[PDB]
């Protein structure tokens, strides 16, 4: 329905024109809108003549006015305060709102888009230095952080907009690798995701599979699975395809995230007996011992049974001899600077090596052990039952 | 060391987060993950988290969220859902708790006692991964709950001596952390089915003894505490509910041979008179609904009282007993002191704290209330039937489940079935007043709802489902008396949405428009309730649908009609089965029918009304004409010639069964005359017998989907309630015309009949 | 079906009476912010979150229907007299005026449960001529230049209710053969006549005294970009309730016979009326000539006409 | 594919037999240590037929070699336990188990 409006000479007699005061709050907003299309499209425009091909300096790239403008429409954005009283918070939400609504209407987050586009044609500050100059390298930085932030607190309580705009999730996940703006466009995201159920609708698995691999990239980040979990559920209900696809593809090799395990705590005795070689004065180098056992359980609680027997050495002549720190499942042979045997496997270097023996078997009750150790040419060594 | 996290902020940070994510990827009931969670962080590790003193406090939540979320979150969400539904059996074990101790100076302790009580049963699988190809792994994974249980009474015991001497180290950290998790873990565990009696009074002697509700708590653990003493007043309320029903059965019991005594008295002692009939058709008459209702009325001096006082007496001392069992004139007063504290003792935040502790308050205050509102959902049922009403109620809470997880293809096919299982559980069929009790229809039309939103006309999202729906609530309102009434409030909706489902002659049955005629079928009431805010709605469909072409048609290949036949036959059932219920015309919806399709002309064929063509007769020419040429059709295909004659009988059946009367009202109403006149205004005498004279062929068998004499059927039917038969000149013609070419070709069978 | 009747008519025949001294132990500051206070700042900070529909919240509809009840030959007069003010005062200097302002204007004009509640509660808070409970609305609405009250009152004075003969009739079809139910619950026909009668009473009670002020401000709400006539809407509803009786007194003009189903909309029609007449009273009284020419100037004279003529006939 | 490494002796008297229930203690572990099943953890054994294909090859060609009280570790390969689909969510695509099957009883 389109009523084209034409002035003609007679008129008639049921115009009826009221009036509507257009309410202070909606001009400020109109018109701050009308100035920052305005400087927008201008910035827009000298842009794609810097980027379409070279050309004169003599363009209008208001690097310093759009950074400013961009810091005071995030503060126009910015959410109220939750420490206030609760009518004015509410007001301002309200008021937060109406501005958010103006400017989805008028066609403001295509622009932030396009914007964000002709700033990421770019590869790196050094890159836009030779291009733009000094100063737009310098700060080129700074504005793609703060369109960033502006696209996500025009985004951040509204919900008609994220399920309107939320057709460019497919651009938003592909940008997401530049490396650059990866802390901005997961805030777009998680601010997308957490309140319009539109948006995970439209979530594929390479979409998730994108999102883990920034997350094996970029590393340990809580905001991706902060993201993980706003695509697991949404408002109060799950999406099942969704979660079986973190199941499978974040944890299928251990490897993405950090581990753990429960482990016993496991205790190094030895007696007051030391074993140096040097020149001329020597202890004759050969040394040996016993052992049995009077009581062993395989299982205690939950786990193999811990139990090794061998040498450690020490840092030169002093004590404090190897492991890692203390009262962890470093026992012997655990590192470089231990030799253990634990009856089946040889331990050094918290790496076990089989061997093969006559009855072949962990250090079981009754089993005579018997540990000779010879310094210079040979090394330690183990007989079991002789 | 897990514990060196204390103090490093970004691996602690970082692991709360992932065991947050852990608890979001099966939240709700997916099992197939949390399958492979409990394996992915271990067993008995979450025994170690919420059992080790030493805690940042952050994981400690963390794994106290993990292990009430893949082991016990799915039972406790089955237990939440169905726990207003009071489901009782009829075995001897209800008719123990008779006594429900109140008086010789005893209250007894809220969940001790007996709960004989229709609840869903509890089963966990054992995770087990070398079992390649498992059975359904679809319950859960088992878990040690009595361990479980002596270490979260052993530790809440501590953790009460340790708040009780204000330390500067609580466990985790803040006293949040030492007693939130905890406490929800202890609150879950209540919730699940254990702590019987005996571990039972353990957990009231540290939160009763006039404790835990005594302290200086922050307001995440007295939100807690409130759901905890909800959960406690509403096994009270349910015990209170099992009371009753184990009284009221020997009172029954006692009362139906009392009046079959008395009826047995009447019946020898009957000496006629006057009101001896009168009292017979009473007897007779008035159903037991309307029978308890008579004589159950005694709390002034005199009234409508039956002969058994002595009953009444029992009924009083019942009705006494539970009175002051109720709030009205110590656990109700004990938790009213500590909310009114709670309030008095500084001003509270978290309005869901405030709402909690208010409801729970006034609860308390009430007592009635409960009752009030929880008689109308129980339901005593058999002995007998115990394990069918199990099997029906793990088969609505897996649809409830269903309902709370987004839709899907698994999802659908999960729903399917579960409508199938409740359609076939043989308690359907016997119990409807439990159906409504459950509120199946309400869950059944969310489901549907939901289906629906997304897409008005562009394409209906998980396709079949909606179908599974209305059939559900088809067979539902047709098992019925009162279904179709307690239905009739969404009709108003699903009207709007009736437009889906049509054009396809392969779901006679589920429609929401079908489910909106099988609401108001057979049932005059609601067909005199059945106002016109939607009548006109209905007219406009038909309209739309009698001007475009349904955009469906030429996409599979029709010859693009200017005007689609298939849903307005649809309309026109509708509006046969609003207007023609029981045998007889409701006068005041055929009037309005009338108005709408007279003000709207357009709800008729283009051939039959109009400056087009000239009427029925060639319109059902055409008809047969572009049946029999197979150029005008699609290349189980909607024939459009058969399809333009049934929507033609279709409409001429609904006038006919809307003609005012059959003269009863129409001798003497003037309004009568006037409808009847513009009926012989739009379909005249002549085409009718034209119509009626077409002599179809009679068959080796033939194809029922052409000419079928039930449309020279619709015309009779039109013209005796419309026209009649009176005179013998107009009598004899149409005998001569229609009625033996008809007669002959039914008498021409010998054995081969095809065509019934 | 034992079980059914029991629920049905056993329990629920006013078989309690706490109100009274629930809302005083709560209002007793055992110490800040009393219990009372806190539930009513809740209930304000509720119905001041902008939504789009008033949600069911059965904690309000079970809360004010109970802070409602509480309240309610010259000695014993004047004492209930301070008495039923000494509860007016302790449930509403906590803010409770407001609290009901908000949430009639947090409705947009819906009739439901929880408007049903708060013009009960609104009821119960201005009984008698209370002005300062009016002050502190009044002030309210002065100080918050608000039109969303003004436009739901007018929103639901226009769709309450109104008598109608075409569902008189269909029920009457119904239980001229149907004897499945009796049709015992007689709706339909006049849908809220509690609820019609709670608003007009409020209205009433609003300006029960001869506050000039609040009679003008609800004429012509000065200070508001629009204005709403709650006059006229109430002059606009007299009129339509007169011609539903006019009607109703046309189907049963022959007979001379009155059914119970007939003697009962009689009776609640003559309620709604008189409730009508009095808030149109209570409006008028006074030297208020903005009122008595808003009065004068409309189609009050044509619904007096046919009140006369029904008035003549029925009689 | 599948092998045995004989971890403690079991007397090698009884072994067990096509069509009966034997009674398991396992707790099984990735290649690189990683632990990913086990059956002490939860505190009761495992109870599983020998050929009615419901437990992996790996697991039961290797059971089937085995006496009563006896120790192993049981290695497998992708081609014997889960296959280059491995299972969803726990075992990675093409990845070796290694198991501490201990033999409780004989059924």
């Amino acid at each position: 329905i389109q009523r084209k409006a034409i002035m003609h000479h007679e008129g008639h007699m049921d115009d009826g024109l009221n009036l509507s005061r257009s309410q202070h709050e909606e001009s400020r907003t109109a018109r701050v809108i009308r100035s920052t299309v305005f400087l927008f499209n201008r910035f827009i425009r000298g842009l794609d003549a810097l980027s379409k091909k070279v050309k004169l300096p003599t363009i209008d790239l208001p690097i310093e006015s759009v950074s400013l403008s961009l810091q005071d429409l995030i503060g126009y954005f910015h959410p109220p305060d939750e420490h206030l009283e609760h009518e004015d918070k509410q007001n301002r939400l309200r008021a937060l709102k109406n501005r958010q609504n103006l400017f989805q209407e008028e066609g403001m987050i295509n622009l932030v888009l396009e914007c964000i586009d002709r700033l990421h044609v770019y590869s790196s500050a050094a890159h836009f230095a030779d291009v733009a100059g000094r100063e737009a390298g310098e700060s080129w930085k700074s504005i793609l952080n703060s369109l960033y932030e502006l696209l996500a607190a025009l985004i951040r309580g509204n919900r008609k907009n994220c399920a309107q705009f939320s057709g460019s999730l497919d651009w938003l996940i592909s940008r997401l690798e530049r490396l650059e703006a990866s802390s901005g466009i997961l805030e777009v995201l998680h601010c997308v995701l957490v309140e319009s159920p539109e948006a995970l609708n439209i979530i594929k698995e390479g979409h998730i599979k994108s999102i883990i691999s920034l997350l094996d990239k970029h590393g340990r980040n809580h905001k991706v699975l902060d993201v993980l979990c706003s695509l697991c559920v949404c408002h109060g209900v799950a999406v099942r395809s969704n979660q079986h696809l973190i199941c499978d593809n974040l944890l299928p090799g251990r490897d993405l995230l950090l581990q753990t395990r429960l482990v016993n705590h496991v205790s190094s005795m030895r007696p007051n007996i030391f074993l140096g070689v040097s020149e001329g004065s020597a202890q004759y180098k050969k040394w040996y011992y016993e052992l049995m056992v009077d009581h062993t359980e395989p299982f205690v609680t939950a786990e193999a049974t811990h139990l090794r027997v061998g040498w450690a050495s020490t840092e030169g002549y002093s004590p404090y001899p190897g492991g890692g720190e203390e009262w962890g499942g470093n026992g012997v042979g655990d590192d470089l600077f231990s030799y253990g045997f634990d009856g089946l496997h040889l331990w050094s270097g918290c790496i076990a090596r089989t061997v093969s023996s006559p009855n072949q078997h962990l250090l079981r009750t009754d089993d005579v052990i018997s540990c000779c150790l010879d310094l210079s040419a040979p090394s330690i060594s183990f007989r079991i039952n002789g | 060391d897990i514990l060196e996290l204390t103090e490093q902020e970004e691996l602690l940070q970082f692991h709360y987060h992932t065991l947050r994510l852990y608890s979001a990827v099966c939240a709700l009931g997916n099992h197939r993950v949390a399958h492979a969670l409990c394996s992915h962080v271990d067993e008995p590790q979450l025994l170690y988290a919420i059992e080790n003193k030493y805690m940042p406090g952050l994981l400690r939540a963390g794994y106290y969220d993990l292990l009430i979320d893949i082991h016990l979150s799915s039972y406790a969400t089955a237990r939440l859902m169905m726990n207003n539904e009071f489901i009782v059996p009829m075995t001897e074990e209800t008719k123990s708790i008779t006594l429900f101790p109140d008086e010789n100076k005893k209250h007894g302790l809220p969940g001790i006692g007996l709960s004989t009580s229709l609840r869903p049963r509890m089963r966990f699988s054992s995770p087990s991964f070398v079992s390649i190809s498992n059975d359904c792994y679809q319950y859960s994974p088992e878990f040690p709950l009595d361990i479980l249980k002596a270490k979260t009474i052993q530790m809440l015991t501590e953790a009460v001596k340790e708040g009780s001497l204000h330390a500067r180290d609580p466990v985790g950290g803040t006293t949040e952390f030492l007693f939130v998790p905890l406490i929800k873990l202890f609150y879950t565990l209540l919730i699940m089915g254990i702590f019987h009696n005996e571990d039972l009074k353990h957990i009231l002697q540290l939160i009763e003894p006039s404790g835990l509700l005594q302290m200086k708590l922050p307001e995440p653990v007295k939100l807690q505490m409130c759901l905890l003493l909800q959960y406690l007043c509403d096994c009270q309320v349910r015990h209170r509910i099992e009371a009753i029903v184990a009284f009221s059965d020997d009172f029954v019991a006692k009362l139906q041979d009392n009046q079959r005594f008395r009826y047995n008295e009447v019946m020898q002692a009957l000496n006629m008179s006057a009101a001896l009939t009168a009292r017979k058709t009473r007897e007779f008459r008035s159903p037991p609904q309307e029978q308890i209702n008579m004589l159950l009325n005694f709390k002034d001096d005199k009234s409508e009282c039956p002969c058994p006082e002595e009953i009444r007496d029992q009924l009083l001392d019942f009705h006494e007993d539970l009175m002051t069992h109720c709030g009205i004139e110590s656990l109700q007063q004990l938790i009213s002191e500590t909310m009114v504290r709670w309030a008095q003792e500084s001003v509270i935040e978290d309005p869901e704290l405030v709402r909690a502790m208010f409801v729970l308050l006034h609860r308390q205050y009430d007592g009635i209330g409960g009752l009030v509102r929880a008689l109308p959902k129980t339901y005593t049922i058999n002995g007998v039937s115990v394990e069918d009403t199990i099997n029906l109620l793990a088969s609505l809470g897996q649809i409830r489940s269903l309902l709370s997880v987004r839709m899907g293809k698994e999802e659908e096919k999960l729903m399917i079935r579960g409508l199938g299982d409740i359609m076939n559980n043989k308690v359907f069929y016997q119990h409807p007043n439990l159906m409504r009790a459950l509120g199946m229809h309400e869950t059944v039309m969310e489901v549907m709802v939901n289906v629906l939103g997304g897409g008005e006309s562009k394409e209906i999202t998980f396709p079949k489902m909606v179908a599974n729906c209305c059939r559900f609530l088809c067979y539902f309102c047709r098992i019925s008396r009162q279904n179709q009434k307690a239905m009739f409030d969404h009709l108003s909706y699903l009207l709007e949405n009736s437009s889906v489902g049509l054009a396809s002659p392969a779901m006679r049955g589920s429609t929401p428009l079908d489910v909106a005629a099988a609401s108001v079928m057979d049932n005059n009431e609601l067909a005199l309730a059945l106002r016109e805010p939607d009548l006109e709605k209905v007219v406009r469909y038909l309209a739309g649908c009698g001007l475009q072409s349904c955009q469906m048609l030429v996409s599979k290949g029709y010859p693009d009609i200017g005007w689609n036949p298939v849903e307005g036959e649809r309309y026109l059932d509708f509006l046969r089965f609003a207007v023609f219920c029981n045998g007889e015309s409701v006068e005041e919806n055929a009037n309005v029918v009338v108005r709408l399709l007279i003000r709207r002309p357009e709800c008729f064929g283009p051939a039959l009304r109009g400056e087009g063509g000239n009427g029925l007769l060639a319109a059902m020419e055409e008809a047969i004409k572009i049946a029999e040429d197979p150029s005008r059709d699609g290349p189980d295909t909607i024939h459009m010639g058969n399809a333009i004659m049934t929507f033609y009988a279709a409409l001429i059946d609904l006038l006919g069964r809307c003609a005012p009367e059959m003269h009863l009202i129409h001798a003497g109403k003037g309004e009568a005359i006037r409808i009847r006149s513009i009926l012989r205004s739009l379909i005249p005498l002549g085409d009718l017998v034209g119509v009626i004279s077409i002599a179809f062929q009679m068959p080796e068998p033939d194809m029922s989907a052409g000419f079928c004499p039930d449309h020279k059927a619709a015309m009779v039917l039109f013209l005796d309630r419309v026209y009649g038969i009176e005179v013998q000149d107009f009598l004899l013609h149409l005998l001569e015309v229609g009625f033996l070419p008809d007669l002959r070709a039914a008498a021409s069978l010998d054995t081969a009949a095809l065509s019934x | 079906l034992f079980l059914q009747g029991y629920e049905k008519s056993w329990i629920e025949t006013e078989e309690h009476y706490f109100e009274d001294k629930l809302i005083e132990d709560l209002a007793k500051p055992g110490a800040r912010v009393d219990p009372l206070h806190q539930l009513i700042l809740l209930f304000s900070r509720t119905a001041l979150t902008e939504k789009c529909k008033l949600e069911e919240d059965f904690l309000y509809m079970a809360y004010a229907d109970i802070m409602a009840k509480s309240c309610h030959s010259f000695e014993e007069k004047e004492m209930e007299k301070q008495k039923l003010l000494y509860q007016q005062a302790r449930l509403h200097d906590r803010g409770a005026a407001e609290m009901v302002l908000q949430t009639i204007s947090a409705s947009k004009g819906e009739t439901g449960p929880m408007v049903a509640a708060t013009l009960k509660l609104g009821i119960a808070i201005l009984n008698g001529g209370n002005s300062t409970v009016q002050q502190k609305m009044l002030d309210y609405l002065k100080e918050k230049k608000d039109v969303g009250f003004f436009q739901s009152l007018a929103g639901l004075m226009q769709s309450c209710s109104v008598l109608d003969l075409n569902a008189f009739e269909r029920q009457n079809k119904a239980e001229g053969l149907g004897m499945v139910t009796e049709e015992g619950s007689g709706e339909k026909v006049l849908q809220d006549d509690e609820f019609t009668c709670d608003l007009f009473r409020f209205l009433q009670l609003l300006c029960e005294g001869h506050n000039s002020d609040f009679q003008n401000y609800l004429r012509t709400q000065t200070g508001n970009n629009t204005t709403v006539n709650i006059i006229i809407s109430t002059v606009d509803y007299l009129l339509r309730v007169q011609e539903s009786i006019s009607d109703f007194y046309w189907y049963y003009s022959g007979k001379d016979i009155i059914d119970e189903q007939g003697q009962r909309n009689f009776s609640k029609a003559i309620q709604v009326a008189k409730q009508v007449f009095n808030t149109l009273t209570e409006y008028i009284q006074g030297p208020c000539t903005g009122n008595q020419q808003s009065l004068a100037h409309s189609r009050l004279w044509d619904a007096v006409v046919g009140f006369l003529h029904v008035f003549a006939h029925m009689q | 594919g599948v092998e045995i490494e004989t971890i403690s002796p079991g007397d090698g008297r009884t072994f067990p037999k096509k069509g009966q229930t034997c009674v398991v203690h396992y707790t099984g572990m990735l290649q690189n240590g990683k632990k990913f099943d086990s059956s002490r953890d939860r505190n009761k054994p495992f109870k599983f037929r020998i050929g009615k294909q419901e437990v992996i090859k790996g697991f039961e060609e290797g059971a089937a070699q085995m006496s009563l009280g006896q120790r192993a570790k049981l290695t497998c390969t992708p081609d014997v336990a889960y296959g280059a689909t491995g299972h969803p969510g726990v075992i990675p695509p093409n990845a070796t188990l290694i198991f501490d099957v201990e033999l409780l009883n004989l059924e």
